[PDB]
Formats: C-alpha cells, sequence, structure tokens
C-alpha cells in the first residue's frame, strides 16, 4: 500500500528553535493529511487537519503546509511541551496510514557512552540460563548500535534491548542490552563481546570477557 | 481504495 | 466537549478473542458523516491504523488485519466495539479509539469536507498484553563489574515491578530500564547504578513485584 515517510526520524533542538518536520507520500493524497503531537504516556493530539488548517485550541506556533506528496509541519518557536514525537496521517486512501514518527528531543553536546559488560551470575547459571548484559551509559544522541559477538561469531535473534527516556538533567540516554543463551551453549564458548557504535566514538568500542577466566 | 470523502 | 474512553481486558492469551469497547459522549453515531476509528501502538513503536466505522454504517479495515477484525456500533449506547480474533503476542499494544468529524453542513447542506481530514479527539488508550503466562515473581541476579553495577530482574509477570537502591537512599546515577516482554511471555528488566570507582559504600537493589507478593533485597558487590 501507500507509504508515508517522515523526515527526519529523530531531531534535536532547544527551546526557542524553529523546526520543521516533513512527510512524503508514495502517491498523492491531495490535502487529506493530518499532523499530531504525542507526549510520552499520552494519546496523540491533533495539531493540523486537512494539511494546513489549524485545529481549534492549538497554539499558533504550529503550522502546516503542502499538498499532493509532500507536507511539512513547522513549529516556529519550540516550547518545552514540544519535546515529543510527531506523526503525520494520510486520510485519502484506505487504510488511513500513519508515518513512522519523528522524535524531537533536547539538544546537548555529543557524549559517547560509557560501556560495561556483565557476565552471567553463577546463581543464574545454576538455573540453566545465561544472561549477558551490556550497558551503554549516558550517551547522546540517542542512536546507538550494539552488536554481540561470541568467539567472534556475530549474534542475532538472541538479544533484547531497552532505552531510558531522555534524562531531565543530563539530556543523555542509557541503553541496556541482554544476550540470552542456555547454560549449555554458554559453556561452549569463551569470548563474550559487546561491540558499540555511536556518533561520539571515533571507532567502535568493544568490551568483553573470557568465560570462566578466574 | 478511495476514502469516504473523496471526489 | 467530545470525550472517548476505551475498555476491555488488560491481559489476553494467544489464540483468544479480544473485544474492546469505545464508550463516548459529546456526539452521536447517528450524527451526519461522523466516524469512530481504532488505532494501536505497540510499546516503543509507531501508530498503526486498524479500522473505522461511520454513522451510515460503512466499515473499513486495515488489509493486513482484515480477517481478524470486526467493528460494530451500538448507537443507542454510544459505543463502538472492535473484536479481534486469534490474537498473538505481537498484538500487545496500547489501543486507542478516536472521533472523526463528518463534513460541515449549512442548513443541513454539506459545504466543507476539510474537517474530515484528521481524527480530532482521542481516548486515553487502553494497554493490552498478550501472553499465555500466569502470574509469576522475578528471579533477581547481580550485575557486577565510573564503575557500574546492578540487578537483572528476570522472568516475571505481569508488569509492573518496582526497583529502588539502598531502600530509596541511592538515586543519583540510577537507571532502571523499561522491561522487555521475552518470547517466553515473561518480562525482564535491568536496573543499574554508576558510582565513582572509589565508592565500591554498599549497594543493595530492593525489588518488589506486587502481583506475586515477591519482595527481594539483593546486595551486589565487586565479586572476587
Amino acid at each position: 500500500a501507500l507509504q508515508l515517510t517522515q523526515s527526519p526520524s529523530s531531531l534535536s533542538a532547544s527551546v526557542g528553535d524553529r523546526i520543521t518536520i516533513t512527510c512524503r507520500a508514495s502517491q498523492g493524497v491531495t490535502s487529506a493529511l493530518a499532523w499530531y503531537r504525542q507526549k510520552p504516556g499520552s494519546p496523540p493530539q491533533l495539531l493540523i487537519y486537512d494539511a494546513s488548517s489549524l485545529e481549534s485550541g492549538v497554539p499558533s506556533r504550529f503550522s502546516g503546509s503542502g499538498s499532493g506528496t509532500e507536507f511539512t509541519l513547522t513549529i516556529s518557536t519550540l516550547r518545552p511541551e514540544d519535546f515529543a514525537t510527531y506523526y503525520c496521517q494520510q486520510l485519502h486512501f484506505y487504510p488511513h496510514t500513519f508515518g513512522g514518527g519523528t522524535r524531537v528531543d533536547v539538544r546537548r553536546t555529543v557524549a559517547a557512552p560509557s560501556v560495561f559488560i556483565f557476565p552471567p551470575s553463577d546463581e543464574q547459571l545454576k538455573s540453566g540460563t545465561a544472561s549477558v548484559v551490556c550497558l551503554l551509559n549516558n550517551f547522546y544522541p540517542r542512536e546507538a548500535k550494539v552488536q554481540w559477538k561470541v568467539d567472534n561469531a556475530l549474534q542475532s535473534g538472541n538479544s533484547q534491548e531497552s532505552v531510558t527516556e531522555q534524562d531531565s538533567k543530563d539530556s543523555t540516554y542509557s541503553l541496556s542490552s541482554t544476550l540470552t543463551l542456555s547454560k549449555a551453549d554458554y559453556e561452549k564458548h569463551k569470548v563474550y563481546e559487546c561491540e558499540v557504535t555511536h556518533q561520539g566514538l571515533s571507532s567502535p568500542v568493544t568490551k568483553s570477557f573470557n568465560r570462566g577466566e578466574c | 481504495e478511495a476514502d469516504k470523502w473523496q471526489s | 466537549r467530545i470525550t472517548l474512553k476505551e475498555s476491555g481486558p488488560p491481559l489476553v492469551k494467544p489464540t483468544q478473542t479480544l473485544t474492546l469497547t469505545c464508550s463516548f459522549s459529546g456526539f452521536s453515531l447517528s450524527d451526519f458523516g461522523v466516524g469512530v476509528g481504532w488505532i494501536r501502538q505497540p510499546p516503543g513503536k509507531a501508530l498503526e491504523w486498524l479500522a473505522i466505522i461511520y454513522s451510515d454504517d460503512d466499515k473499513r479495515y486495515s488489509p493486513s488485519l482484515n480477517t481478524r477484525l470486526t467493528i460494530t456500533k451500538d448507537t443507542s449506547k454510544n459505543q463502538v466495539v472492535l473484536v479481534m480474533t486469534r490474537v498473538s503476542p505481537v498484538d500487545t499494544a496500547t489501543y486507542f479509539c478516536a472521533h472523526r468529524r463528518g463534513p460541515t453542513t449549512l442548513f443541513g447542506v454539506p459545504i466543507a469536507r476539510g474537517p474530515v481530514n484528521a481524527m480530532d479527539v482521542w481516548g486515553q488508550g487502553i494497554t493490552v498484553t498478550i501472553s499465555s503466562t500466569s502470574t509469576k515473581g522475578p528471579s533477581v541476579f547481580p550485575l557486577a563489574p565510573a564503575a557500574a553495577l546492578g540487578c537483572l530482574v528476570k522472568d516475571y509477570f505481569p508488569e509492573p515491578v518496582t526497583v529502588s537502591w539502598n531502600s530509596g537512599a541511592l538515586t543519583s546515577g540510577v537507571h532502571t530500564f523499561p522491561a522487555v516482554l521475552q518470547s517466553s511471555g515473561l518480562y525482564s528488566l535491568s536496573s543499574v547504578v554508576t558510582v565513582p570507582s572509589s565508592s565500591l559504600q554498599t549497594y543493595t537493589c530492593n525489588v518488589n513485584h506486587k502481583p506475586s507478593n515477591t519482595k527481594v533485597d539483593k546486595r551486589v558487590e565487586p565479586k572476587s
């Protein structure tokens, strides 16, 4: 079906800035496009309907323009409540698609993550499972990539990660990634490594340990 | 297909 | 003033049928051209359109979910119901219903269709978790080495769990991550804390999963 692509997917800014988010459709949607702002924990809120009409009760710093395949939302003077995720929605064709969203967060200077790797506890091992956790602490911007390697084999499909919300007094994020293996598989390898790529790192950093080394 | 309010 | 609110079960098991109700006030589903739609949002993901129904009773569904969705209205009760069959874990999401305006009319004559291009009022959303799991307390394991340490709160259900450090006295440098729902249907989360590599002072995580009556205090130290 019809594709709605938002740009940028993520954007950093400060109070008082002017930002503009754009949304492009794969086929023309005339003026049937709406913009929403969604704050964490709340439902999306309508800002602009029919590509450019200002929704009632919505502050005038919000503006929408465009028609056909290209639309833009601009917030002229960013206020603290605007740090949020914005979505565009097309209503010309069924299904009524939403774009992928664009996260707007507090800009701050680039900060590389402090990385730490934790081996599984002997207590967990006795239960038959092995969790290897990697921590990326206080970094910025939000995008980071974690790659698990076991005896140099690239791992896939056996890890999960979660990211904290932007810290209100750091403006940094932290990320936890868990590699999970059976105790048996765990025992069949040595070198457990967490490889981290991030804008603040002049090349990838790797933190690792050799299993059982004592 | 075409939304309810098309044309 | 238009308001909508979603209701239904917070927890549902795979293969089961999920029935969600949207009760609203401020408009009638008998008003001209009005619509009520459903949109969902898996945790951390984008909004996904599901279906919509209009007062003249036309219904439309997401093509990807068409076979599992039924939307219906009960005009006299001011409710719209969405029934999803055969749910699976990927259906865990926050589900929202929303109002869609019909064209503006002048002396009962449609003159403006621009107002239909948006879903203008939304309900708070209802969180639905799909898992076959039964209530279960977490296993708590140490995470040992600024220096970092923590606790891995593993295999519990359902959410939430609370974690603090040193009975609430340790707050700076603490990061408790949002839990991930494992393929097993149980949640898992880590809580860590960063301290000057010298403080290694004592560190104990206090974990509490109300649902299963499971409190655990786990002191964590630099092994060896």
